[PDB]
């Protein structure tokens, strides 16, 4: 888990969002590539968006 | 390398001669410890008596395991047998009848064992046969007996995550403790048009239930309810509830020798002994007495189960699951015959089934076709 | 005739007063065609010989029904071995409420899991539109947590909508995950779920969490809270308990109450199937015993010695009164009650965890925005 930089267009859109109603942007990285889709595991009968 | 004591329960008319012979005969140079064998049998099976002479069994000699063979198929006494078992916290495996039967996920202190796949895993091989049968459409129905939502999620997710086009519609929940005076079994359940149906209930409850199924004429050519193992119960006892050509599977019984798999069982006890001398190199002391529960209470810390995980011998894999399901189990598909007798519908093992009939046999508009593949 | 009645308890004196209950019952119900018969043995630590006495006394007597009170009652699992009527009393553990393990367990006491419903009443109490659930990791504990979901899942009709819960293995050293999520948690509403030692590590970490002041609400039952748990217990803690929680004698009284209620319903039965005498080697169960269980099921008594009460479809009781309590100057103090739907506050004010008793808004936005 390393630091990085946040540079992006839509990222800046978020910046503008906080610029409307104030919230301090804390940008994590994305552990995985995607957002998620509820999908069953090898067990548990639970569709998990990972 | 010490003599390993174990016990074998016997209830009902059976051949213990070759059982005792092989018990002395069965041995492995890969077995570091020798067995200590004392045979046992009883007419009265009640844990009053059964658990009585079981406490007397831990009391007299040291027998580290109990092979339970029962006269009847009612397994309640086998479950409570697991209860007294964990009470003793000694190893045990039901070898026959309801003793080898599966009950739900006992307390963390229960080392009771059995030979076969999980009833869940059973249903798995079941729908697997639904693949062997090439019958796309299917549906489920069941009463309020336990594992209801368990098998429900098992199947729903089972075929759900699949890439196959196996067809399904809905399942029918019921409660057979009470009944429907309006025959909501018949009245409501008649709405099921699925080309294949699933029957899961208690054989007793399945008597009146499947009687209502007769009242629904669900036996029609093409119309059938596939069924479970213990629900089907003994292939010997023929209920009128089961329709002609009843579609169900179970653990190997008619073909598989029960005392043979019993030799397999004690052999598996000796396998736990093998890995036990391998790793722990020590075996716990025997349980003194049932009243001695005060004395031996603090004496139970069991990695034997933690060792019992991987078990295999004589080319067979004796490992149960964390839920006790045999690692590489084997089961038998069966169906009532034209003689009104359950006839083998297949052998379920390795997630594979040998099937004699090239199709699900139907006799009672099926129309052949053939061509060659030429696009378009 | 005289109806043999067994009971499982600690001592034979309360059993003597229990035979007195057999007398008051033989007077209560119609005694013409039947009478009360009281013979019983206490609960010994080893359940083996306890079951030996179970079959010995009861099965040989082939009684109509038996009683039990405080792993326990595996011999009542043996009452399932005959599937015969037998009475539980002291159970706050819903493991005893398992339909598989216990086919039919008839008792007049709710399990501690029902304290979830209590926690929903608390949802009406603290009125927090946010919630969270603190729980140890167990199987039965997990089940109770599922019931807690049901309480939340009850809101799905058209709510507090607890953010998250987590499991904590028995005697877990580092709760830093739990308290961690607490730091992560913006709302102040947390639903504590624990057993005794579980509660010990709980409050211990809560101090270690330094969340013990106002701004952290972790609610649970005396079953978690009471006892040596109260020693390390958190500050200003408040909770409730089922009315007449620890009282065994009254449990014996009303126990006889619904018991003789089951004598009238048994008298209300017909084509009586005798309780089986033969036990060892007995492969069958009389159809009466379970039909008697359904009898107790259809039976709803007007009142017991515990008063007018309700029961569940699982057979557990219902309508029961959770008596609101609170920790006052490191000492427990009863703060009120909640019973059917009715939460009765007492004249004592409801103390918040900090010095102030007032209820602020626990859910608060974190300006730092994790994305």
């Amino acid at each position: 888990t390393v630091p990085q930089c946040c540079y992006g267009f839509c990222i800046d859109l978020l910046i503008k969002l906080a610029r409307t109603m104030q919230f301090t942007y804390e940008v994590h990285l994305v552990a995985d590539g995607k957002f998620g889709t509820q999908e069953r595991v090898q067990n548990s009968n639970k569709k998990e968006w990972n | 390398p010490p003599s390993i004591g174990i016990a074998v329960i016997l209830v009902g008319t059976s051949d213990e001669v070759a059982i005792k012979d092989a018990h002395e005969k069965d041995d492995f140079h890969h077995l570091s410890v020798v067995p200590r064998v004392e045979l046992v049998a009883m007419n009265e099976t009640d844990p009053k008596s059964i658990i009585t002479r079981i406490c007397d069994l831990m009391s007299d000699r040291k027998i580290q395991g109990v092979v339970f063979a029962d006269d009847t198929d009612q397994e309640a006494i086998a479950q409570i047998l697991d209860f007294i078992s964990a009470q003793t916290l000694t190893p045990i495996l039901g070898i026959h009848g309801g003793s080898s039967m599966i009950m739900a996920d006992k307390d963390e202190s229960s080392m009771f064992f059995q030979f076969g796949p999980s009833i869940e895993q059973q249903a798995s091989v079941m729908l697997n046969i639904m693949e062997e049968y090439d019958w796309y459409i299917f549906s489920i129905v069941t009463t309020y007996f336990p594992g209801y939502q368990d098998f429900v999620n098992k199947i729903r997710s089972t075929i759900e995550n699949s890439f196959v086009g196996w067809e399904l519609e809905e399942v029918l929940l019921l409660d057979m403790s009470l009944d429907d005076g309006d025959s909501k079994i018949q009245n409501q359940l008649k709405k099921l048009q699925s080309p294949i149906i699933l029957l899961y209930c208690t054989k007793e409850e399945a008597t009146y239930i499947f009687e209502v199924a007769n009242s629904v004429g669900l036996t029609g050519y093409g119309y059938t309810w596939i069924v479970p193992s213990l629900v089907a119960g003994d292939t010997d006892t023929v209920p009128s509830e089961f329709p002609t050509g009843l579609i169900s599977v179970s653990y190997d019984e008619w073909d598989y020798g029960l005392p043979a798999r019993v030799r397999d069982g004690i052999a598996i006890i000796t396998t736990a002994a093998s890995d036990m001398l391998s790793e722990h190199s020590f075996i716990p002391e025997p349980k003194s007495s049932c009243y001695n529960t005060h004395e031996k209470r603090i004496y139970q810390s069991n990695m034997l189960n933690r060792y019992l995980i991987n078990v295999t011998f004589e080319g067979r894999d004796l490992s149960f699951s964390e839920d006790g399901y045999q690692m590489h189990p084997k089961l038998v598909i069966i169906l009532l015959n034209k003689e009104r007798k359950w006839e083998r519908v297949g052998k379920w093992k390795d997630k594979s089934l040998q099937m004699k009939y090239y199709v699900w046999p139907r006799m009672c508009d099926h129309l052949s076709i053939v061509t060659l593949e030429e696009a378009p | 005739k005289i109806v043999n009645i067994g009971a499982v308890l600690s001592t034979r004196k309360h059993e003597q007063m229990f035979r007195e209950a057999v007398n008051q019952a033989n007077k209560r119900h119609g005694s013409w065609k039947i009478q009360l018969q009281a013979t019983s043995v206490t609960h010994k630590p080893n359940a083996i010989q306890m079951a030996l006495s179970v079959c010995e006394d009861l099965i040989s007597s082939q009684v109509y029904a038996i009683l039990v009170s405080h792993t326990p009652t595996p011999v009542s699992y043996t009452a399932g071995f005959y599937r015969i009527p037998v009475l539980g009393l002291t159970t706050r553990m819903s493991i005893y409420s398992d339909k598989s393990i216990h086919l039919s367990f008839l008792r007049t006491v709710p399990p501690y899991s029902h304290q979830s419903s209590v926690w929903f009443e608390m949802m009406r109490v603290y009125n927090w539109n946010h919630i969270i659930l603190l729980v140890s990791d167990d199987h039965e504990g997990r089940a109770a947590q599922k019931r807690l979901e049901t309480l939340l899942e009850e809101r799905e009709s058209k709510g507090p909508k607890a953010e998250k819960v987590l499991q904590f293995d028995p005697g877990t050293k580092n709760v830093t995950a739990l308290l961690m999520e607490a730091r992560e948690l913006e709302a102040r509403v947390i639903i504590l779920s624990a057993s005794e030692d579980d509660a010990a590590t709980v409050y211990r970490a809560a101090a270690m969490l330094d969340m013990t002041g106002s701004g952290y609400v972790w609610l649970v039952g005396e079953r978690e809270i009471s006892g040596n748990a109260l020693r390390y217990a958190p500050d200003g803690i408040i909770g409730l308990q089922l009315i007449n929680g620890k009282n065994e004698s009254a449990h014996i009284s009303d126990a006889v109450g619904v018991v003789a209620q089951a004598v009238h319903e048994l008298l209300e039965k017909e084509n009586i199937t005798d309780p089986p005498r033969g036990c060892v080697g007995n492969t069958n169960i009389w159809k009466t015993g379970p039909l008697f269980k359904r009898v107790l099921m259809s039976s709803k008594y007007a009142d017991g010695v515990t008063g007018r009460v309700e029961f569940n479809e699982d057979g557990d009781r219902k309508f029961a009164q959770y008596s609101i309590m609170n920790l006052q100057n490191r000492k427990l103090v009863q703060v009120g009650i909640y019973n059917g739907t009715h939460v009765i506050p007492n004249d004592r004010k409801i103390i918040w965890p900090g010095g102030e008793t007032e209820k602020p808004r626990g859910y608060q936005m974190s300006t730092r925005l994790k994305i």
